[PDB]
RNA sequence: GUCAACCGAGCGUUGAUCCGAGGAUGUCCGAAUGGGGAAACCCGGCACGAGUGAUGUCGUGUCACCAGGCGCUGAAUAUAUAGGCGUCUGGGGGGAACGCGGGGAAGUGAAACAUCUCAGUACCCGUAGGAAGAGAAAACAAAAUGUGAUUCCGUGAGUAGUGGCGAGCGAAAGCGGAGGAUGGCUAAACCGUAUGCAUGUGAUACCGGGUAGGGGUUGUGUGUGCGGGGUUGUGGGACCUAUCUUUCCGGCUCUACCUGGCUGGAGGGCAGUGAGAAAAUGUUGUGGUUAGCGGAAAUGGCUUGGGAUGGCCUGCCGUAGACGGUGAGAGCCCGGUACGUGAAAACCCGACGUCUGUCUUGAUGGUGUUCCCGAGUAGCAGCGGGCCCGUGGAAUCUGCUGUGAAUCUGCCGGGACCACCCGGUAAGCCUGAAUACUUCCCAGUGACCGAUAGCGGAUUAGUACCGUGAGGGAAUGGUGAAAAGUACCCCG
RNA sequence: UGCAUCCGGUGAAGCCGCCGAGUGAUCGAGUGGUGGAGGGUGUGGGAGUGAGAAUGCAGGCAUGAGUAGCGAUUAGGCAAGUGAGAACCUUGCCCGCCGAAAGACCAAGGGUUCCUGGGCCAGGCCAGUCCGCCCAGGGUGAGUCGGGACCUAAGGCGAGGCCG
RNA sequence: CAUAUAUCCUGAGAGGUGAUGCAUAGCCGAGUGAGGCGAAUUCGGUGAUCCUAUGCUGCCGAGAAAAGCCUCUAGCGAGGAC
């Protein structure tokens, strides 16, 4: 039997001075699923931080290919959520 | 036009031998004719291909 | 953290409730990795194997 | 886990890591199969759930095509069919070699070349199986009062022959062996029964006789289905017809009575997952396979040495002096070896059983007649293939096209053909063993290689690189016993 | 390699020399150095058994030779700075070239070459403190932009189907 | 019944608004570089290969499809429209 939660979309937070910059604006970036959507996104934030989420932002990166002595090798391809938090705006403390 | 839709007789392949016995290839097809039987006596009719040795044994029934 | 005998002593309901409970604290082991400040990484390993260990469990009552 | 460590964290005598067996999970692509598509990425329907103030969203199943059963409906159109709808069971693709059935080259040799060879090879197509194919005489043989399914190996034999009688090609009979199953099942003539289609002296007609009813076990035909009966070459079997006859009980041969044949129930056998019918279910085998465990004897002395596993000298074991490792040649240091042991579970082999069919309504040897013994088949003719046989006097086998028989005083074969003798019984089907092979797993072996060798590949190997593409395709092993991999100082 | 004997960490093979030997291919259980684990002899057995050349193959290296060349038609100079090292790097002031470009923005294509910090064995036809080079981290935010969830052209595939 | 600069559709552009905003020449400091203040904005000429324009005229060589939009009923409908 599959017990679906919003915890498995959502993989791990985005520590970056870029990152940082967003979140004094009360905007969060997260790495989330490859396979997932923006309202996916959204409802599972909605329901882990019971928060109101605004708008979510996604974009795609491809891993870096990397040369080592057995040949050239790449790093694993990530998608990234910007997600930004409405007006009543209680921050993500976990983060 | 080779295979009989009856018993499902194909062509043969065999040598065209000339006067100076140069042999090439070549076939013997059936002799296959095509006939509207009437397979029940209710009297729908269908094209099927016979050979006319299925035609002597009477295997069609063009009714 | 949990061994099969006992978790096979819980009904269903408590066993998805511990596999709720489970998957929410390897999200948070997992943001404590990701921003570094917890020391234990066994934590993770010892979750993800109870989540597979009540999962098991789940499927072999559902079996028979 | 490892290259391959460096950390950081922890587990384990409450049994971890690891090995074997059985399960669960198994994203997306790929026969790919809900639709689409530039393979691994885009879009959905239905049903049930999860979520939202509602749409959005999420999870689980299901949704391709074709073929064959079953059920519903039956167009033009009247009978009806095509078709449509629903529901079940199958198929699809991959694989190194081996099998079978088809199609089928050329370089080459003939010192040219076309008949011929190469070669039914290369390759392609369709298909299986663990093996496949063949297989039970319409056979060989030659007067032997002879062998007796098939297959494979050795001879026969490079022979008889065949061939622009050139290059070349090339049997069979017989004999010696492997394995044995000289094996089984059917179709017909006749009965019984059911049904379809025609009709019906619609009555003196169909049961085995004699009695009595009756106008249909239809009365007659015809076809099909099923059950009996029948599997053969000295011909055999049906139709008859005498003799002898190794269970009991019951229901039927139109009807009841005395008589001969069908059908069930009880013993009694006989067989079986087998070719001879089939699907199962139990118990048991220190039977096997898939992890392992035990397993004798030197810290021996002197000496060289960094180190003894070297040399000399002492013992010990041996069902174990096979092979490797350990600081240099080790039976007695280690892993092991000879030799014994071990399976919870799964699978494979047997055995005994439940179970299934099957014979018992049966069996024997006799006598003279009608019917049957596999049909567009054999035979013949035309054009071809392959047989030693290249069309030749060309037998046997086989493809296409015409023509087209007989059922045993019948038919086929005995290398054109005719007569006589001899052998066999075609136009139906199954069959194990002897035989071929290794993608893969296990255990070994080598007067085989030892880094330009051996696999292309001991090292990033079908990798780098080259080509749009099919495809082509390398190079690179060794410090030392142990990293003890040169702290520290100086020039830079 | 069968068999029989001999040598070897008190130092085998291999390699480099000396002193010699045989009629020849060649030899030295004669020795010196290096080296560190297997060899000799007799008698048989078997060869992937002997190269100087095939415009032979693989690897390494010579002559030409410290020679040609260092890839356009625009052109660099000075002061300062960094640095072990500066013609080429950074800054400042001049000079010059393009300016229907040698300016700016897309499509195809490429794939991290973009930014920050670090580095100067490999590469840049010179050096380099620099780099489109090496290392680590970071960076690509769409209801309206280009596409899909909308539609068709050429054309492709193609249920049934026709033909083979 | 109609020939109307009538009526309607389309439509560059001018004008208003968007704009009490935004931006800018400069002025102050500050010196990696950050910040604040911030004047005037009228009137002409020239002028497009760009817009009206898928327009207009001419010509023969006679110049994609479908979706979309509008409309018509067939048909759904007790609710539905703004």
């Amino acid at each position: 039997a599959t017990i679906t939660d919003p915890r498995d979309i959502i993989l791990a937070p985005v520590i970056s001075e870029k990152s940082y910059g967003l979140i004094e604006d009360n905007v969060y970036t997260f790495v989330v699923h490859p396979d997932s959507n923006k309202t996916q996104i959204k409802i599972a934030i909605e329901k882990i931080f019971d928060v109101k989420v605004d708008s979510v932002n996604t974009a795609n990166r491809q891993g870096k290919r990397k040369r080592t002595r057995t040949g050239f090798g790449k790093r694993k391809s990530t998608k990234r959520a910007i997600v930004k938090l409405a007006a009543g705006s209680k921050p993500i403390d976990l983060f | 036009a080779a295979v009989c839709d009856i018993c499902g007789k194909g062509p043969g392949f065999g040598k065209s031998v000339s006067h100076s016995h140069r042999r090439t290839s070549r076939r013997w097809n059936p002799n296959i004719q095509p006939v509207r039987a009437v397979t029940r006596p209710g009297g729908n009719k269908q094209r099927i291909n016979a050979c006319t040795s299925c035609i002597k044994a009477g295997k069609v029934s063009r009714a | 953290g949990t061994t099969p005998g006992e978790l096979r002593e819980l009904t269903d309901d408590e066993l998805k409730d511990k596999l709720r409970e489970s998957k929410e604290e390897l999200f948070n082991l997992r943001f404590q990795m990701a921003t570094g400040q917890l020391s234990n990484n066994r934590r993770l390993r010892t979750v993800r194997q109870e989540i597979a260990r009540v999962y098991t469990v789940l499927r072999e009552r559902e079996l028979g």
